[PDB]
């Protein structure tokens, strides 16, 4: 009981309000929340348009 | 090290300065000449965004690598080929660059003995 | 202060001072959280040669390894794309001379 | 911290063993009151030591100026409990 | 801009007509309430100013000082009440007629559209202050201390007041506004030189230059608690104001003239502050640290970039809340021991742990400890000052290295440590104490949530 | 510490203090039990060689060649017990000693708690009250003309009496008030 | 979102990996912010959603001040006070504009330097000559006037350039 | 200016520290040294390498601090090293954490500084670097496993030092438990850490055998 | 929005609770020490979440 | 709750010098005539469960008895497992 | 003999070193005990003063207060224009404004003819 | 916090068996860790490519001519 009203008061409480300050205000302002752009490697296929990244030059494998 | 100890204790152009190497053309030794391989093309390779510095001839199997710690995540032992496959083709440039430094020692060697030769010829 | 006795009691202990007592002139310059003039096992000279001895060392050793330093027996590290020229500042307008890598 | 609270007898009874250790005493002739230096035949040199056995077996050492003037055991054991804010 | 003046001049009545044990009641009631209206033209323009009359207007410079200045009056009430007990109820009602009158003339000096009109109120505020310190100070070098504070000043401010005239002859208006928009080169010319002389001298005075900095010791350590008060906080700030209102019209000569007064700044400023290590005095302590830090101000306005403006504003308010708090700590010792020497009353971090706390955050604070508003105003005069030639970094470090150490050595010698055996009167901190510091040290960390209102019009 | 200081010291307590000194610095060099045993044995010896000397100039002429050495010889990092005035808790316990003056200006609420101690606290203040008035007069008429010459107090002589300048001695805060 | 201009703040499509799991082994992420968003993500999305609908219970507007142009410090006569008095202003009203996209032009060079990784010396080399631009531009019409800066200060200074650009000219002609 | 600084700085503390005799002493000049092979993999162009061993110092030090601190309170807030003797037998957990903490700091392969340490000194090998510097940095390792050994030799392998009221205790669950977290992160950290992150430089493949085996025989 | 970046902040802040009821009653017991030591806890196993993101 | 339980102190006849490096310095010492008073106060640190020491490298291996044969067991049990 | 300790400012000699206390003389043994009669009675005023239980304040130090008078108050009826104080004088208030200045103007000057002649390379230098 | 255990006055401490077992349990982990290691991973220590000699490299493959051709 004790850590489950620990965590409800001191976790979940403190992430709710900066989860919706963050959702609702601050990513309203352009250029707050900058991303990394995700590595792309051969062969992935990308969610937004659906295509299929050309894989590599069949490189001679031995060992 | 041992060349370190040839170079600062003995004769200094006796073997070469790392910083202007090479210091003779590339085909002065044999015509065959044949131009190194690249796998991983600009784009791809800017893609995956190694880094400057890993943005070698070894990228491909950097690449490889990267997929599959990206892919197989919870199993941080699950592609260890790949790594060996990566180390082997670092390897093998570092055996090149070993080679390099090799061949343009012994092309002064050779140099400086033609020059000594040409010096004995003209006294006598 | 950090010389006077400090198993006498003193009527200010930390101070190390009695109350009617002349007080010298640089009073607050030694009150043991300052200088303090507290006798050396080794003599103020001795110790002045020596640390200025190893730091004059160090710094010629520096310089001189600076003058010979070390390396492994390879030649430069080879780099595909023109020294990958378009991502190391760019300016792809100009077009640079090529340099070819040679394979061994 | 858990350090006892050690008492005067505690005091006491580890100033005797520490003396009955000694062997320029014969333990059985040795007392609270006795005297070093008349009632033992001690030199000043051996009072000195004494001082240092009880500084190494309380942890605490006493100045020279208070420790030159403790001639018997119960002596030590008023300075020490002094020392120590030690009540019965 | 009267909304202000005519209810500083309704307190006078207020204060003469109360009963004998109302005063400090009711002036510290009216004084908060003037504050909180004074806090209104905080709301500055990006434009030109708020031009209220023909007579007055208000500037994004202004505006925190006289808030400062309005905020200042009840916290040195608070501070008088104590020593000033046993006082007649006259003579009580008397001082606070001169603290009210020295209110008056500095709220009308930081408006003030003339030039003429300015010099006049900057010279009234001489009045109260010889008044306050002559009269309701301790010690027997109190009127040794007037003199001083007196004459210094006339020395500088009579051949401001020639110029000025002169001024007018040629240019024919003093009013700030005219003057700005007519501005003209001023040419390097001897009597131009004499021009630039006589118009820098008077402010740098009082700021003080290093030079002449003779007289705030001696005025600091003798006036009483709400004298190094108003002292400290507003009266040096007078200097600043006026040399930024005034060297629109002394450029080019500024390049050439600033010279030897930005040598004699950042030299003194080192030298001030290493003075501070060896002083055995609480208040001459702290009164060498505010020349140290009105050094810095000189230096930022005499290069006169936008980054030396808003870095000598914040500067100014910041430092006069904390110098204002730092007196006040050293007289509630004081009032105690009577003796006012540092190394006398020692380790009363055992005996007064939130006077201890309140202690150590004006010295923190004084420290300029990021991001206080403190180190604010510094690092923007710092990177000036930079630009401005990239040696001063040398100089600049070792006054922020000095004054580091003299703030902490006051502190530990203080606060830490045994405290004295002897001094057993030393009583638990009153509510009256505790308040003043709370109010002085609020509202700067407020104010660090808010710079731009004290980073002046260049913002 | 406790007792007063003389106006100069003898020759043997000189001694004294140099055997204590050396032997400290010298376990300090011996880590290890048995060797400091030996070591300090061989220093005994050393000491009481000149024990029954009769020259005082010889015998001062020593201890001076004695003291050089042991100032060349002697340990520039000794142990130190750690509440001794270079050790590492010398004067760790002062921050928590508060004077016994304070808990007059105790507010009457939280002298309501602890009762009875409050209750003795006025019983020793009375005893001190009385007592000072007898024992100024005693330290008057003791003293010799011209000023005390050592600093040492006398006892309580009669049978009510105490002796004088007690309070502050018996009222110490403790070693380890908290 | 709309909140701002997506062409005065330009990103990139941002194109995302799909997930290509090479084994069956099951990671921590996905349930970990599967429970994430149960917790946190649905009441935050409730609690917005009752603020917008008590907002669009209650809507008013609020609108930008538009100011129109007035002579410049150029079509001023020496001493005439009102006409200078408004061309300062409109020109102090310029300068905090020229500012605020300086403040623009960097805002983007350095969302484009996050966003872009390891590649950023190369892929954001057009921000970086927009930035170069842009500094040249305000630094030839602001960088010396000072404190006590002006618009007649201003003029003098771009004055001085034109003369100094007008005998480059003349020189590169005649020579 | 940045390598050279740190070899001095690495070697000059660990010739302090291999002649002290407080033991927080020891464990500070310990540090210190750390932090001067931070600043020299710096110096050499490694900064993940100097993040790494930030890293896993982290774990190993705290440790070696809170055996240190567990040993002073143990003694009666007794700080020399000639005054406690043989702590292998009279309180062993502590003897067991502090051993652990030696060997991860001195070097010993796959525990947590190994991971990190082995890299540095491989890589300042390998590289184009001042030869003061490098002999420097091997001096300091060498110094490294000089201190340690000497903290072990002087505080748990005699006979006892200490005054002869024993009040030694280990038995508390908090100084056990805080001890052991730290213990288990000084053991398996490294391999855990090491083997998550993503490559962020060329790795030495290559090298003399006896060059590789450098650092083990220093220490 | 992203989970990742609400974790990060949340660390930070929960950090500073503690101090906020420095001035509560909980700071007049004794189990003040208690709390704290929670407090960090929970922070570090929270903060174990963007780790494994980035990993 | 504290310890108070009323210690009491061992019999000081129990402190010999005899089996200890104590008595090589008495030994010693003898051959110049000199003797150890304080010898028997410090027995006590070589009589009990102090008597009995360890080494170094019998310290550094403080566990590798156990641990070696858990190792064993499991390079066994990996042999006989990928072998299926 | 063993090497000698040679004694500095601030390494000072150790009293065990001094060859005064082991001259010792009947004139010494008087001076010590009139110094420590001096100081016996100074703690006889000071512990007689601070044992009363009716003081409620501080006990005035007559020595503390003649340290601040002399450190503070008393310097300037005591100075004398002297060569060695007018040069010391003249050196440490006039010298480092000269040199700074000097220093200051040189590094100006050389700025300002590199930003006339062009060869500076100001950019993105827009706050001053 | 702990059990009740008390001073023992020149005597070996007072030992749980909790203590012993813990700490023997921690150090063979350690060790068992260790050999672990060494056993699957052993190339991380003593290396896995060989290093070449540049001695061993004929003239033919590295380019040389005898002396005489350039
Ligand atoms: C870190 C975040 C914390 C958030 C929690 C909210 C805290 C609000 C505090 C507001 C300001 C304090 C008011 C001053 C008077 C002190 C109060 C008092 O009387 O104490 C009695 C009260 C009751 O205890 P008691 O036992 O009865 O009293 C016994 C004695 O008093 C003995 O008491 P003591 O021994 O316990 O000591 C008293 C204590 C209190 O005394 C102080 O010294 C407090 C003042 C410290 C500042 C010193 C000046 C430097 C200028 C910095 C400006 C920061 C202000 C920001 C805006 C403020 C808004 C008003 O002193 C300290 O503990 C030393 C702290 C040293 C702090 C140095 C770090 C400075 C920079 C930190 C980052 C700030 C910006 C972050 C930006 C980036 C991230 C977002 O004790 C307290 O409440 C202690 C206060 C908490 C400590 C303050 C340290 C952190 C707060 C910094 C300011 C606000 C940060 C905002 C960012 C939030 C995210
Ligand atoms: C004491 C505490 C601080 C108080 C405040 C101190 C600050 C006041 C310092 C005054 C600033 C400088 C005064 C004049 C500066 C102009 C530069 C000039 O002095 O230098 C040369 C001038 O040469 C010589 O210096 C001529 C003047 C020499 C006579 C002055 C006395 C020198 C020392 C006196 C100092 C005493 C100051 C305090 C008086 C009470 C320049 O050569 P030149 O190209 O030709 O002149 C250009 C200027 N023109 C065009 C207007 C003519
Ligand atoms: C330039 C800096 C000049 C130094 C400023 C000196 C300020 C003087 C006033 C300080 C107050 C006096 C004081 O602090 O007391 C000294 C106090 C007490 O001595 P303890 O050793 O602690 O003894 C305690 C045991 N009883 O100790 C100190 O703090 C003195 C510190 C003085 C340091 C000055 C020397 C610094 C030189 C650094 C040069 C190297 C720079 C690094 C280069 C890096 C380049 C990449
Ligand atoms: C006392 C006599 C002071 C002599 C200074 C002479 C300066 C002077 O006359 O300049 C006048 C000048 C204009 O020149 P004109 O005569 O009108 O015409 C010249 C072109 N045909 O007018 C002015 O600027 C007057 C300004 C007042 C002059 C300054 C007088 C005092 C010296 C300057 C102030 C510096 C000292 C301040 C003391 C500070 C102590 C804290
Ligand atoms: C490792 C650090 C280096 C240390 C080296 C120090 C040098 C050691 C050698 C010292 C040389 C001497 O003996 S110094 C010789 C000084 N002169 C005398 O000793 C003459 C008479 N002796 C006394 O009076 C004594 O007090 C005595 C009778 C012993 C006791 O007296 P008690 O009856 O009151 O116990």
């Amino acid at each position: 009981y004790r850590h489950s009203i620990f965590a409800v008061t001191h976790v979940l409480i403190p992430v709710w309000i900066i989860h919706y300050y963050l959702k609702y205000h601050v990513t309203a302002k352009p250029y707050t929340v900058v991303e990394r752009k995700p590595r792309i490697f051969p062969g992935d296929t990308i969610l937004e348009t659906g295509e299929v990244i050309p894989l590599m030059k069949e490189f001679p494998d031995q060992h | 090290g041992a060349h370190l100890a040839r170079r600062y204790l003995g004769d200094a152009s006796k073997e070469p300065d790392p910083l202007r190497m090479p210091t003779f053309p590339p085909d002065y030794g044999f015509p065959e000449r044949k131009e190194r391989e690249m796998v991983a093309t600009q784009q791809e390779m800017n893609d995956a965004q190694l880094m400057l510095q890993q943005r070698d001839y070894c990228a491909h199997y950097l690449i490889q690598l990267l997929k599959c710690k990206r892919d197989s995540f919870p199993n941080f032992l699950a592609c260890k080929h790949e790594q060996h496959d990566w180390d082997y083709c670092e390897h093998l440039d570092y055996v090149k660059r070993m080679k390099e430094f090799e061949r343009e020692r012994r092309l002064l060697q050779r140099k400086k003995r033609r020059e000594q030769r040409e010096a004995e010829m003209a006294r006598g | 202060q950090q010389e006077r006795d400090p198993w006498y009691d003193w009527d200010h202990p930390d101070l190390r001072l009695n109350w009617g007592e002349p007080i010298h002139w640089d009073l607050d310059m030694y009150i043991r959280n300052r200088v303090d003039t507290s006798p050396t096992p080794v003599s103020w000279n001795t110790m002045c040669k020596h640390l200025f001895g190893f730091v004059a060392f160090m710094l010629f050793m520096f310089w001189v390894g600076e003058i010979y330093p070390s390396y492994q027996p390879v030649g430069p590290k080879q780099y595909p794309y023109n020294d990958l020229y378009l991502e190391r500042g760019g300016d792809p307008t100009k077009e640079p001379e090529p340099v070819v890598h040679y394979e061994i | 911290s858990d350090a006892p609270p050690l008492t005067l007898e505690a005091i006491k009874d580890r100033v005797l063993y520490v003396l009955k250790l000694y062997d320029k005493i014969d333990p059985e002739k040795l007392s609270v009151n006795s005297h070093f230096m008349k009632d033992l035949g001690l030199d000043s040199l051996d009072q000195v030591e004494i001082i240092m056995a009880m500084e190494d077996e309380f942890g605490f050492e006493i100045p020279d100026i208070d420790a030159e003037k403790l001639m018997c055991p119960q002596e030590i054991v008023d300075y020490i409990a002094d020392k120590k804010d030690v009540y019965e | 801009m009267l909304k202000i003046i005519i209810p500083t001049t309704m307190l006078l009545p207020m204060t003469w007509m109360s009963k004998h044990n109302m005063i400090w009641i009711n002036a510290t009631v009216h004084s908060l309430l003037i504050s909180l209206i004074s806090l209104s033209l905080l709301n500055q323009l990006g434009e030109n100013s708020l031009n209220f009359s023909l007579t007055f207007f208000s500037d994004s410079l202004s505006a925190p000082l006289l808030v400062l200045t309005t905020w200042l009056l009840p916290l040195m009430l608070m501070a008088s009440q104590s020593h000033l007990s046993k006082e007649t109820t006259t003579r009580k009602k008397l001082y606070i007629t001169m603290l009210i009158l020295l209110q008056l003339f500095l709220i009308m000096t930081f408006t003030a559209t003339e030039l003429i009109l300015f010099y006049i109120l900057f010279e009234a505020t001489l009045v109260p202050t010889l008044i306050i310190i002559t009269r309701w100070g301790n010690q027997t070098e109190r009127l040794n201390a007037g003199l001083y504070f007196l004459f210094y000043t006339l020395a500088g401010s009579l051949p401001l007041l020639v110029a000025l005239v002169y001024i007018q002859n040629t240019t024919g208006s003093l009013n700030f506004l005219i003057i700005h928009y007519w501005s003209h080169p001023l040419s390097n010319s001897w009597s131009n030189i004499f021009m630039w002389l006589a118009c820098i001298m008077a402010f740098m005075v009082k700021m003080p230059l290093y030079g002449l900095h003779l007289w705030l010791p001696k005025a600091h350590v003798e006036a009483p608690i709400a004298g190094s008060m108003v002292l400290a906080a507003v009266l040096l700030k007078l200097g600043g104001y006026g040399m930024m209102r005034i060297t629109t019209i002394l450029n080019p000569l500024t390049n050439y003239m600033a010279y030897p007064f930005l040598m004699l700044s950042m030299w003194g400023m080192i030298m001030t502050s290493s003075i501070c290590l060896r002083q055995t005095d609480l208040k001459s302590l702290i009164a060498y640290s505010s020349v140290s830090h009105m050094a810095l101000v000189i230096v930022a306005i005499m290069i006169q970039t936008p980054w030396s403006f808003m870095g000598a504003t914040a500067l100014m308010i910041a430092h006069g809340l904390t110098s204002s708090m730092l007196f006040c700590l050293a007289n509630t010792n004081y009032e105690r021991v009577h003796s006012r020497t540092m190394i006398l009353a020692r380790g009363l971090q055992t005996l007064l742990p939130l006077m201890a706390t309140w202690w150590l955050v004006a010295s923190l604070t004084n420290l300029a400890l990021p991001p206080s508003i403190n180190l604010i105003g510094e690092l923007f005069i710092i990177t000036a000052s930079f630009s401005w030639s990239n040696i001063t970094i040398i100089l600049m470090g070792m006054n922020m290295m000095i004054t580091a150490l003299y703030s902490l050595y006051m502190l530990i010698t203080t606060q830490r440590g045994k405290y004295t055996h002897h001094i057993n009167n030393i009583k638990p901190s009153f509510t009256r104490e505790n308040a003043l510091m709370a109010l002085h040290i609020l509202p700067l960390l407020l104010l660090t949530l808010n710079p731009k209102m004290i980073l002046g019009p260049l913002y | 510490a406790f007792s007063a200081p003389a106006a100069y010291l003898t020759h043997q307590q000189k001694v004294l203090r140099l055997y204590k000194r050396a032997l400290r610095h010298l376990e300090s060099w011996c880590v290890h039990r048995d060797k400091y045993r030996y070591f300090a044995c061989l220093m005994r010896a050393r000491f009481d060689e000149h024990k029954n000397e009769k020259d005082m100039v010889k015998a001062t002429q020593l201890l001076r060649q004695a003291e050089e050495e042991f100032w060349y010889g002697q340990h520039p990092q000794p142990y130190i017990f750690p509440e001794s005035p270079g050790g590492t808790s010398y004067e760790r316990y002062e921050c928590y000693k508060v004077p016994e003056w304070c808990l007059d200006d105790w507010h009457p609420s939280e002298k309501a708690m602890y009762p009875d101690y409050f209750a003795k606290r006025e019983q020793w203040k009375r005893l001190r009250r009385e007592s000072w008035e007898r024992e100024v007069k005693q330290l008057q008429e003791e003293t010799p003309p011209g000023g005390p010459r050592t600093e040492a107090l006398p006892p309580a002589r009669k049978e009510g009496d105490l002796p004088p300048l007690w309070w502050h001695i018996v009222t110490r805060p403790r070693e380890r008030p908290m | 979102p709309d909140s701002w201009d997506k062409d005065v703040y330009p990103e990139p499509p941002r194109r995302t990996p799909a997930p290509a799991p090479q084994t069956s082994l099951p990671n921590p992420v996905t349930y970990l912010t599967k429970i994430f968003d149960l917790l946190v993500d649905r009441p935050v999305t409730l609690a917005r959603e009752f603020i917008e609908q008590q907002h669009a219970k209650n809507r008013y507007y609020y609108y930008h001040r538009e100011f129109r142009r007035v002579p410049d410090i150029t079509e001023c006569e020496e001493k005439d006070i009102l006409c200078m008095f408004e061309a300062e202003m409109q020109w102090r009203r310029d300068y905090k504009v020229d500012q605020e996209i300086v403040n623009i032009i960097q805002e983007r060079l350095k969302a484009c330097q996050q966003r872009e990784g390891e590649s950023y010396r190369q892929n954001c080399a057009k921000e970086l000559e927009q930035f170069t631009q842009v500094s040249k531009a305000f630094q030839d019409r602001y960088s010396d006037l000072g404190a006590h800066y002006s618009a007649r200060k201003c003029l003098a200074k771009q004055k001085q350039r034109m003369l100094a650009e007008r005998k480059a000219a003349k020189e590169a002609a005649a020579a | 200016m940045t390598l050279c600084l740190g070899a001095i700085t690495t070697l000059f503390t660990a010739l302090c520290a291999i002649t002290q005799n407080d033991i927080k002493k020891i464990v500070a000049f310990s540090t210190s040294s750390q932090l001067g092979l931070m600043m020299v993999t710096i110096g050499i162009n490694q900064p993940h390498l100097a993040f790494l061993h930030i890293c896993m110092h982290a774990f190993f030090k705290a440790m070696l601090f809170m055996c240190s601190g567990s040993i002073i309170h143990s003694l009666n807030d007794e700080q020399d090293i000639r005054k406690m003797g043989g702590l292998y037998k009279a309180m062993p957990f502590t003897t067991t954490a502090l051993i652990i903490g030696s060997l991860a700091l001195t070097g010993m392969p796959y525990l947590t500084g190994f991971y990190s340490k082995d890299l540095i000194i491989e890589a300042v090998n390998m590289s184009y670097t001042n030869a003061w510097a490098l002999l420097m940095t091997l001096i300091a390792t060498s110094l490294t496993a000089a201190y340690s050994t000497r903290i072990i030799f002087f505080a748990f392998l005699g006979k006892p030092r200490f005054p002869p009221l024993v009040l030694i205790n280990e038995n508390n669950p908090l100084l056990i438990n805080s001890i052991k977290r730290l213990l288990i992160g000084s053991i398996f950290a490294g391999f855990i850490i090491s083997n998550n992150i993503p490559p962020m430089t060329v790795p030495n493949t290559t090298m003399p055998l006896y060059m590789k085996m450098t650092a083990l025989i220093v220490t | 929005m992203n989970p990742f970046a609400s974790l990060t902040l949340t660390t930070l802040t929960i950090l500073t609770i503690p101090i906020m009821m420095s001035n509560s009653n909980i700071y007049k017991t004794n189990l003040y020490p208690n709390y704290v030591k929670t407090t960090v806890s929970y922070a570090f196993t929270l903060s174990l979440v963007p780790l494994l993101m980035f990993m | 709750e504290h310890g108070h339980s009323k210690m009491e102190l061992p019999d000081y006849k129990q402190w010999k010098i005899e089996g200890t490096p104590l008595e090589t310095v008495q030994e010693k010492l003898a051959a110049r005539g000199l003797r150890d008073p304080w010898g028997r106060n410090e027995a006590w640190r070589y009589s009990g469960g102090f008597a009995n020491n360890v080494s170094f490298v019998g310290a550094l291996l403080k566990g590798f008895k156990w641990g070696f044969a858990a190792f064993v067991v499991a390079v066994g049990a990996e042999y006989y497992l990928e072998s299926q | 003999s063993f090497p000698k300790y040679k004694p500095s400012r601030l390494a000072t000699l150790p009293a065990t070193l001094d060859p005064a206390e082991y001259d010792i003389s009947p004139e010494t043994r008087k001076a010590q005990a009139e110094r420590l009669a001096i100081r016996s009675r100074l703690k006889r005023e000071y512990l007689l003063q601070y044992n009363d239980p009716n003081r409620l304040g501080v006990i005035e130090d007559p020595a503390l207060i003649r340290w601040t008078y002399a450190r503070s108050a008393n310097i300037y009826p005591n100075f004398r224009p002297t060569p060695k104080t007018s040069l010391l004088g003249a050196l440490f208030g006039i010298g480092p404004l000269f040199f700074w200045y000097y220093v200051f103007k040189t590094d100006r000057d050389k700025k300002e003819k590199l930003i006339q002649e062009g060869k500076l390379d100001q950019t993105f230098n827009i706050s001053y | 916090g702990g059990v009740h255990i008390e001073p023992r006055y020149r005597q070996f401490p007072q030992l749980t068996r909790s203590q012993l077992i813990q700490a023997e349990f921690f150090s063979a982990t350690m060790w068992f860790w260790i050999l672990w290691r060494f056993w699957h991973d052993s190339d991380a220590v003593l290396g896995h490519f060989p290093y070449p000699d540049p001695s061993q490299w004929t003239d033919e493959e590295l380019g040389i001519l005898p002396d005489d051709e350039d």
